[PDB]
RNA sequence: GGCCCAUUCGGGUCUUGUAAUUGGAAUGAGUACAAUGUAAAUACCUUAACGAGGAACAAUUGGAGGGCAAGUCUGGUGCCAG
């Protein structure tokens, strides 16, 4: 019958889960006790992008809204238009779509209108300079986030362009047991409607905590202003610690609201990428869902990546909870030989998915 | 030309 | 309403298909044909 | 707590400040002679890893990840089984058992490139049953042939070609592309004769839920009233509303001058003008192209050889000829399609 | 009308029935001639070239 | 037993083919349809190309 | 020589690069993407015929020869050098004759 | 320049063999043949060299020890269904392919070679039996040489052809046997795409599970609960159950329970281990 | 004819007039109908002159 | 009517063509009775009977040209060109 599942919690991973593996789902009891039961506009909106790109999957989403069926079809693409509702940015539609993207009968080519930007989803810099570069070490050579429009909030206005050329039969098995050399910092400081002194004003900011270390940092200005602004003024900062040696990437972003020192927001940020270092070994914590999803739907072999201690936490278990409701696969944690550091080894053997969508 | 090349469908009971 | 349509369609997958043909035509002919006359000058070096 | 937060928990801004004041903490972070050799060193690679990992683990770990491996003799316990399973079983037949991957669990349309066998004495017909065996599963479909017409659209086509490959599509279980597969119209013993068995040979090249071939549905009209390059059809149509849905279309002749639907005439109903680019004969007779689509038909009956008590006497959905045999009905036939010599006179003008 | 249907359908019956003659009375089937030699599609050649 | 319940339902399918086979084709699959070989105003139904 | 002192050369099918082009026996349909086993090198190569093409599919084995032009044609694509003459070990000549199945 | 020519037919496609380092199953081996070419008298003559116990009735598959390091299942194909010929094309490692040498090829030979070549080609030995029913050696020869010759067209050139006189009490030529028994040890087996990618097994034997006061409550319409045993081949099964898999002719079930069971015919260079000749003790038939 | 069967160079027949229209007289063919285009610009070319 | 030469126009020569019907002869491969041969046996040599019209008792390989549809695709300065 459905694997079922309990509350609104990590939706889109297991709408995703499900599409991949093909095993039909239940989702039940999603904010019940809530004033307002049921999904939310921005999942639904989420459901109707999933349908958008696959053929023959079947939802049912219950009278009262609390429960949903779902019966994946296969994975198709091709091009498309999505509005984004305002209740969460394009990011929150981005960011499921890498992984179902590369595995597609059809290019992916989507263009996602909305607000580009908030506190809590990926940002436009975060997909292009954070998550891209882990598909693309997992063999997803050519994907692109083409930036038309910024729009920030609340009035949004943004346009953003998916393009994912590459089509491949399932993720390399990665073999990263060692933690990478920063080699440099690199970042984004961009504005919306405003004069451009924030933007340096940021950059200042994060320069003060960053000076000290011993790498090169270089952020970028880049100062949206005419008719691809969107509608609302805004600003936000994303530092990136970039590892040469092999192209791994630590990322931390944020955006400034009404009245907040656009200072302190550098500050912040810059003070947040050192905090996730400090908590990564292979990958960030934000960056680690993507690529132990990616393992799982490797080939039939044992792939390798390295983790702290801190990134094991609450979204961790759960994540690998789900994917061994979904795909019965079990993450083997083992000690590193090595004193001075406390890391772990995740093994994960990949199950020998193989985009069979895709004509030959 | 949506509906050209669909068989699934989000049917929406609410 | 559906001619206008159909014309349009039907003349933008035309032009499509026209540059994609002369494209894998034009880097067959550059980047082999460097190869073949690189390999036949070789030759008549020996 | 949840992942549809993207960012991930942080302190409080001063507490992250004053811990990252000082850095110190983090400044520590800042040949094979052929091809071919290369390759297979990066798998013998892989599986050396493997064999390593899986020598770390505990055998009950051992097992839990990797499963059973292969040389091991298991015991597999089913449910839900037929009884003529175990009544009518036969040690002689063999039981083959085969797992499954995800994709062979969908049911959908499989798209296939086939040809008739060269051995077979007749070619196969559109939605005429043929029992396939892809991958570990046998059963028998109505496969639907078709061509691409210079790469233009997915026409049906009514025969396999002679000695030549066409695309397939059939509803059955999915398999991944690039399976190969063949096919038999008959496998009971009565009915084998002393012909080659083996129909059809195919691969396959593309999984889906739909399909969308389509049929060439000519329209065909005569002339009635010329005037050089205008002409007045009739027969085309039945009524005036259905020649407005068409005005514009292109039309051809028989000679193939080419031509269009001007208007539709008021009186008698489904008439109509044209204009063709030279003038027409009443001889001549008016076609226009046009596009029907087709389904594929949703039959599936595997074949269940060992439950039968013969296992070899299997018999699912008949062919068209032997339908029409047992029902006494003559094949159909149209005198117009029939060929026939054709004499010309020497052409003569004034 | 009906005496030219049976005259086809008869006409039919004895078409298949003198294909099932072919068929050999033995158990055994023996590959016809065009799997025995294995000569495939070629063209049509002159008896000249025999000799 | 299931298998045979299975069988009496194929055995219903397989009847209902067999008589589609027999049966004439629909006038849209004919070749060169005419006025009169088709039904009336059935192009305004049909929605051709 | 060619394929580096050999007569022939192996090579894996990558992709058929001509599929698409609405002209039937064109040149281009008949051209197909190898990778020689021998260095890795990428290559194009002529099939006989679109009969032929059918044969050939993706991660196939292929025997590779040169492609000798006696004289120019009008269609050609100068630049391919080479012609598959056999796929998975069988003729593609017996395969086109239909005097053989490809063993898979 | 044949040192290039030579070192090209080195090179293939690089595949993935998924085979085990340790404990390979035993090779599937099927005798394939019209009815009444010898399929039985063959398998019993092949068993008691390998063996030398002879087995009076043969039903089913055979396990033996052929090698210190090699397995050997023998399993006969029902030469009046065509579709079990099918489903032993699509597991089977190595085919024993009889030829009737006095009537020649059949139907049914070459209907299992053209369904072996479309579901990726096995090792395949031809072997011609009824020679002794011949009375000329010069027919003899030229029947010979042009059988060889048409198996030479479906199998690779250069492949191996036996030859069987006659049967004395139900077995072959004590020396033939001992020649086709050494072209099954030296013989190498290439990994299948399709083989190594999903897992099967062939039923050794079958049982019935099913309570019987359950039978007679309710009828012997009720379904059966069975436990099917054999050896794992191919990719490796997973452990937990939910495992979907489809018997051939009978349908697709979910794997109730599974559990592993120690080796009944143990291979003798695994106990050792625990240029010399198998022990007769090691030989072993299961 | 260079890799080209005998089964390509198929002879594709012709068809003739419908029985109903018998009365009008031989179905032009392309052949045909060239006949009539060249034979009316020969006359119409030296009306002209 | 066939054939030969000739860029061009044309020129040179005569028993030729059948994608027609028909007759009786010959014999090899094969199917094979024997003897000889040999320690015995195979083989060789010799030798009765049967053994051809699709002589289906059914050798190949390669090359050069065509022609056809109510067919398909592409570009245009109608009916064309590819
Ligand atoms: N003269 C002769 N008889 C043989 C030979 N091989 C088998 N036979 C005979 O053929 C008959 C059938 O033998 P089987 O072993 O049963 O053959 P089979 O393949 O098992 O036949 P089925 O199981 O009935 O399908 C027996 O009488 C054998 O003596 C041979 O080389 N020469
Ligand atoms: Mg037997
Ligand atoms: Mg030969
Ligand atoms: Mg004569
Ligand atoms: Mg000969």
């Amino acid at each position: 019958k459905y694997t079922t599942f309990q509350g609104s919690q990590n939706f889109r991973l297991r709408i995703v889960l499900a599409t991949l593996s093909g095993k039909p789902i239940k989702i039940e009891k999603i904010r019940s006790g809530d004033l307002n039961p049921g999904l939310k506009d921005y999942e639904v909106s989420f459901l109707r992008l999933i349908e958008s790109v696959t053929n023959g999957s079947v939802i049912e989403i219950s009278y009262t809204g609390t429960t949903v069926i779902y019966r994946p079809g296969i994975i198709v693409g091709g091009a498309s238009t999505h509005i984004c509702p305002s209740s969460k940015p394009v990011g929150y539609f981005v960011e499921p779509m890498l992984y179902l993207a590369p595995f597609s009968k059809k290019k992916f080519s989507i263009l996602f209108k909305g607000i580009t930007a908030s506190h809590n989803d990926a940002g436009i810099e975060a997909i292009k300079w954070g998550l891209m570069p882990v598909m693309e070490k997992f063999g997803v050579r050519e994907c692109a986030l083409h930036t038309l429009k910024r729009g920030s909030p609340p009035l949004g206005g943004g346009e953003v362009h998916l393009v994912v050329d590459s089509l491949i039969a399932q993720p390399i098995t990665m073999h990263e047991i060692d933690r990478p050399i920063i080699s440099s910092i690199t970042g984004v400081a961009y504005s919306t409607r405003v004069s451009p002194s924030l933007v340096n004003r940021m950059i200042d900011g994060a320069k003060k905590v960053l000076k000290n270390l011993q790498c090169e940092v270089n952020i970028t200005a880049d100062v949206w202003r005419g008719e691809n602004s969107g509608k609302s003024p805004g600003w936000g900062i994303t530092l990136v610690a970039q590892s040469k040696q092999k192209g791994w990437s630590y990322f931390a972003e944020d955006i400034g609201d009404a009245g907040s020192i656009p200072e302190e927001l550098g500050e912040k940020v810059a003070c947040q990428l050192l905090e996730e270092i400090s908590k990564s070994a292979a990958v960030g914590r934000n960056q680690l869902p993507l690529a132990i999803v990616y393992m799982v739907i490797g080939k039939e072999d044992i792939g390798r990546l390295r983790i702290n201690k801190e990134q094991i936490d609450e979204r961790f278990i759960i994540l690998l909870r789900d994917i061994k409701k979904i795909f019965n696969t079990e993450v083997f944690l083992k000690p590193v030989d090595e004193a001075d550091n406390e890391d772990m080894i995740a093994t994960i053997k990949g199950i020998g998915f193989t985009n069979t969508s895709k004509k030959i | 030309k949506m509906m050209k090349n669909k068989r699934g469908g989000v049917i929406d009971k609410r | 309403f559906e001619a206008r349509q159909r014309i349009e369609e039907k003349n933008k997958e035309s032009s499509d298909y026209h540059a994609k043909m002369a494209h894998i035509v034009n880097t067959i002919n550059t980047e082999e044909g460097a190869e073949k006359n690189k390999y036949e000058r070789e030759r008549k070096l020996r | 707590v949840d992942l549809e937060k993207f960012v991930p928990y942080f302190d409080t801004f001063e507490k992250l400040a004053k811990k990252w004041k000082s850095v110190d903490a983090i400044k520590e972070r800042f040949e094979y002679d052929t091809w071919y050799e290369l390759q297979k060193a990066k798998i013998s690679k892989q599986l050396e890893i493997n064999n390593i990992e899986y020598q770390e683990m505990t055998p009950e770990q051992r097992q839990r990840i990797e499963g059973f491996k292969a040389g091991s003799y298991v015991r597999i316990v089913f449910e839900k089984v037929p009884m003529e399973f175990v009544k009518n079983f036969n040690p002689k037949f063999p039981i083959v058992m085969g797992g499954l991957l995800p994709t062979e669990i969908k049911f959908g349309i499989v798209k296939a490139r086939l040809r008739r066998h060269r051995w077979h004495k007749k070619i196969l017909k559109t939605n005429d049953p043929l029992v396939l065996s892809l991958g570990w599963r046998r059963f028998q479909t109505l496969p639907i042939y078709t061509t691409t017409d210079s790469r233009t659209r997915t026409r049906m086509l009514k025969y396999t070609p002679e000695h030549t490959y066409c695309n397939a599509a059939f509803y059955g279980p999915l398999c991944s592309p690039n399976t190969p597969f063949c096919g038999v119209q008959i496998v009971a013993n009565s009915d084998t004769g002393n012909g080659f068995r083996i129909a059809a040979t195919g691969i396959v090249e593309e999984i889906d839920v739909n399909i969308e071939i389509v049929k060439k549905l000519k329209l065909v009209g005569f002339p009635y009233k010329i005037f050089k390059n205008t002409a007045f059809i009739k027969d085309m149509f039945s009524s005036a509303m259905e020649v407005a849905r068409f005005e514009g279309a292109q039309i051809k002749t028989v000679s193939g001058i080419r031509g269009e639907i001007k208007r539709a005439l008021s009186k008698p109903e489904g008439h109509y003008r044209a204009a063709f680019e030279d003038k027409i004969l009443m001889s001549d007779i008016v076609i226009l192209r046009s596009w029907y689509p087709v389904r594929v038909k949703k039959f599936y009956n595997p074949v269940t050889s060992l439950l039968l008590k013969e296992k070899t006497e299997w018999k699912g959905l008949r062919l068209t000829g032997q339908i029409r045999a047992a029902m006494n009905l003559e094949t159909p036939s149209n005198p117009d399609s029939a060929y026939h010599k054709i004499e010309r006179v020497e052409r003569h003008f004034n | 009308k009906e005496a030219h249907k049976n005259a086809v359908i008869a006409a039919r019956e004895g078409k298949l029935a003198e294909l099932a003659e072919n068929v050999s009375g033995d158990g055994k089937r023996a590959i016809n001639y065009q799997i025995l030699k294995n000569k495939g599609l070629t063209p049509k050649r002159n008896k000249d070239n025999r000799n | 037993s299931s298998f045979e319940k299975q069988q009496i339902e194929i055995r219903k399918q397989i009847e209902q083919l067999e008589n589609e086979a027999v049966a004439e084709k629909k006038w849209s699959l004919k070749g060169e349809v005419k006025a009169k070989d088709r039904p009336e105003d059935a192009l305004l139904t049909e929605e051709l190309e | 020589s060619p394929f580096g002192g050999s007569s022939h050369a192996k090579g894996i099918v990558l992709e058929k690069l001509g599929i698409e082009s609405k002209q039937p026996n064109s040149a281009i349909r008949k051209c197909v993407r190898v990778q020689l086993i021998k260095n890795g090198k990428k290559v194009t190569a002529f099939v006989p015929n679109d009969g032929c093409l059918n044969f050939v599919d993706e991660n196939d084995e292929v025997l590779l020869a040169g492609f000798g032009r006696k004289g120019k044609a009008k269609g050609d694509i100068p630049g391919v050098r080479f012609k598959v003459v056999k796929v998975s070990g069988v003729s593609l000549l017996a395969l086109w004759k239909e005097k053989k199945e490809k063993p898979r | 320049q044949r040192s290039s020519d030579v070192n090209e037919r080195k090179l293939h496609v690089p595949m993935v063999d998924r085979t085990p380092e340790d404990d390979p199953p035993p090779f599937i081996v099927a005798v394939v043949g019209p009815p009444g070419t010898g399929k039985t008298t063959l398998i019993r003559s092949l068993v008691r060299r390998m063996t030398k116990s002879t087995l009076n009735d043969i039903q089913g598959p055979i396990t033996v020890v052929s090698g210190k390091h090699r397995r050997l299942t023998f399993l006969e194909c029902p030469a009046d269904d065509l579709n079990a010929m099918i489903d032993i094309a699509k597991i089977a490692d190595l085919v024993l392919l009889l030829i009737d040498g006095n009537f020649g090829f059949e139907m049914e030979t070459m209907e299992f070679l053209n369904i072996a070549q479309h579901h990726g080609m096995p090792r395949v030995l031809g072997v011609a039996t009824h020679l002794d029913l011949f009375k000329s050696q010069s027919t003899l020869r030229a029947s010979k040489k042009r059988l060889k010759h048409r198996f030479w067209t479906e199998v690779y050139q250069g492949a191996k052809l036996f030859y069987l006189s006659g049967v004395i009490n139900g077995r072959y030529p004590d020396r033939e046997i001992l020649n086709l028994s050494r072209f099954i040890s030296v013989m190498k087996f290439r990994p299948l795409k399709w083989r190594n990618e999903h897992p099967y097994m062939l039923a050794d034997r079958f049982t019935d599970l099913t309570h019987p006061e359950l039978i007679e409550t309710q009828g012997l319409q009720i379904d059966r609960k069975v436990a099917i045993y054999g050896y794992l081949h191919g990719t490796p099964l997973p452990s937990a159950p939910g495992t979907r898999v489809h018997i051939a002719g009978v349908g697709d079930f979910s794997v109730a329970q599974i559990e592993k069971l120690p080796d009944p015919c143990p291979t003798p260079f695994y106990q050792q281990k625990l240029r010399k000749r198998l022990d007769d003790k090691d030989k072993l038939i299961y | 004819a260079k890799l080209v069967h005998d089964v390509q160079k198929k002879q594709h027949r012709e068809r003739s007039q419908l029985t109903s229209r018998s009365r009008y007289g031989f179905l032009e063919k392309h052949k045909d109908y060239v006949k009539r285009a060249q034979d009316f610009h020969r006359k119409q070319s030296t009306l002209k002159v």
